[PDB]
């Protein structure tokens, strides 16, 4: 449901980040942590505390799956197919969660990038990460 | 919960019918058909991979008998559910790490059953009755998930 | 997305609702409006009582959309495209409802259809319900 | 809604440092933005079509300004946040109809206002002070509906 000026928008913001999305999404996590302890349940075998290597070698992955949707972002479902088959049949993550930290993730991104964080992109973005939801979960059942 | 003193007396009068132990594992069963993704805890309970094959698990089937089982012994202290499964939301959290969502599925699989179970029984009024009362009863699982 | 399976199940269970669908859909109602009260925030100009001639009257209409829409499930989009802008851009119910109204739907069809509501039907009719939602929420933005 | 020494000391402290003006009515705007559907309850405001305008509605901005004061003081009352909208519980469901979803995604809009604000100010610690406020007076604000 992404109009053109939604693209735009989305590849403007996601084209200023850059090299710092592994920072970014390590933050994104750690704000979902302590801002909703049940997904912590997910990450019985991490160390979630504060400077966990883990937690920002994860984020490193979850930016770049992001980066890479962000380039097909006409032709998703097949760019993320093999991430739709990992979290439907291997970590099974209920749908919900991805609400958590997409939320969790603008915030992070409102906290960094605030000349480009208009309320037009922000709803651009909203969506994107809604998009993307749709995607990693459209294979459950 | 807050249920009137007429509500409480529905939700006795229909759960003295109850087969505890069927209803356990239609239920428990109903959840890994509908909502997959929480198989993820059964890994050792063998096959899983037909509605047949799960439903005829006697594993599942086991371990429905004692859900509803804690479940069906909280009846009687509908006045203070945390009380009760504070320890057991304590044990889920930190060994089980089972996201408190499931005890939401779980118990909206628990009021189509009854409903499939006792037919033009299960009334509107009571079905209200037993919402608040699954809500309530997973609110308390997940009262201490730190 | 659906399977051929979840299809001929949809088809299945359905075809046995015949003349008692617009009833069916009146009990849905109420049971909604009691385990629910926050969705009478959309009806304030009907007469909630039981009985009701606009609470059944409601019914009808949406069973019929129901019967529309399983009619044509290979091609759902176009079936309620009428719906989806009704929705968007007039009704504006917001996308959470549609999930209690599922519940309150799959309550109905299984205290009425005994012999038939088994494990992989009441699956099948779970996922149609939240694909006719995903298609009237589509054009929210 | 209950806050450890820690957190209500991170929710103050920052809080002094607001404009209510100027947050409530920019987190009213985005609301009506990001979330259209919520355009519902203001036909009489306006221009809203454009996120430009919605922004620079002054009736909306109006809004925005008296609402967020009406959550400043529940702010000093965090203790005793469901009777204090006890009313304002009653006047939204009743008079106004106002599905009480729509208090849990104004709450959330306004973290990322207070974020896109404050910037590393806004501390992953500090914003989970905030979700608990938020969606505490949510609930408060919910409590009243019948
Ligand atoms: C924007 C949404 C999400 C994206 C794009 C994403 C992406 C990924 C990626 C790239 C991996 C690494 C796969 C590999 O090891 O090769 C992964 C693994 C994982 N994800 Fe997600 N994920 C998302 C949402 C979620 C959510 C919401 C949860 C949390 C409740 C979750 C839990 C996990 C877990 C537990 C793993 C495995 C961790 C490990 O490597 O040990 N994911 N995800
Ligand atoms: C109304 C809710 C439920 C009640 C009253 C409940 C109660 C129990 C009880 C009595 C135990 C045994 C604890 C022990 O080992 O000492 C337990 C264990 C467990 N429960 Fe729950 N439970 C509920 C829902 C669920 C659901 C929905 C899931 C997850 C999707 C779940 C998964 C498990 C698992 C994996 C164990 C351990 C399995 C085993 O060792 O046999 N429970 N639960
Ligand atoms: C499976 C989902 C749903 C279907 C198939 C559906 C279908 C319909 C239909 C067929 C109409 C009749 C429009 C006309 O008269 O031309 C309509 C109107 C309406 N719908 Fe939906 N709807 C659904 C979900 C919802 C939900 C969840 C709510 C809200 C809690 C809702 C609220 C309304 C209202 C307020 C009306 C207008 C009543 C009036 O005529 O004044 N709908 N819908
Ligand atoms: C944090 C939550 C909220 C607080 C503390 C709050 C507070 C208030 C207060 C103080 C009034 C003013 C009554 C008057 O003097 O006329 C009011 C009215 C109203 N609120 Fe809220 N409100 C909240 C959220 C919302 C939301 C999310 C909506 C809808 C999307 C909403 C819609 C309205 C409307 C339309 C009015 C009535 C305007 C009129 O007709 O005069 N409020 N609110």
């Amino acid at each position: 449901v992404l109009s053109p000026a939604d693209k735009t928008n989305v590849k403007a913001a996601w084209g200023k980040v850059g090299a710092h999305a592994g920072e970014y999404g390590a933050e994104a996590l750690e704000r979902m942590f302590l801002s909703f302890p049940t997904t912590k349940t997910y990450f019985p075998h991490f160390d979630l505390s504060h400077g966990s290597a883990q937690v920002k070698g994860h984020g490193k992955k979850v930016a770049d799956a992001l980066t890479n949707a962000v380039a097909h972002v006409d032709d998703m479902p097949n760019a993320l197919s093999a991430l739709s088959d990992l979290h439907a049949h291997k970590l099974r993550v209920d749908p919900v969660n991805f609400k958590l930290l997409s939320h969790c993730l603008l915030v992070t991104l409102a906290a960094h990038l605030p000349a480009e964080f208009t309320p037009a992109v922000h709803a651009s973005l909203d969506k994107f990460l809604a998009s993307v939801s749709t995607v990693l979960t459209s294979k459950y059942r | 919960v807050h249920l009137t003193p007429e509500e409480k007396s529905a939700v006795t009068a229909l759960w003295g019918k109850v087969n505890v132990d069927e209803v356990g594992g239609e239920a428990l069963g109903r959840l890994l058909v509908v909502y997959p993704w929480t198989q993820r805890f059964f890994e050792s309970f063998g096959d899983l991979s037909t509605p047949d094959a799960v439903m005829g698990n006697p594993k599942v089937k086991a371990h429905g008998k004692k859900v509803l089982g804690a479940f069906s012994d909280g009846l009687a202290h509908l006045d203070n559910l945390k009380g009760t499964f504070a320890t057991l939301s304590e044990l889920h959290c930190d060994k089980l790490h089972v996201d408190p969502e499931n005890f939401r599925l779980l118990g909206n699989v628990l009021v189509c059953v009854l409903a499939h179970h006792f037919g033009k029984e299960f009334t509107p009024p009571v079905q209200a009755a037993y919402q608040k009362v699954v809500a309530g009863v997973a609110n308390a699982l997940a009262h201490k998930y730190h």
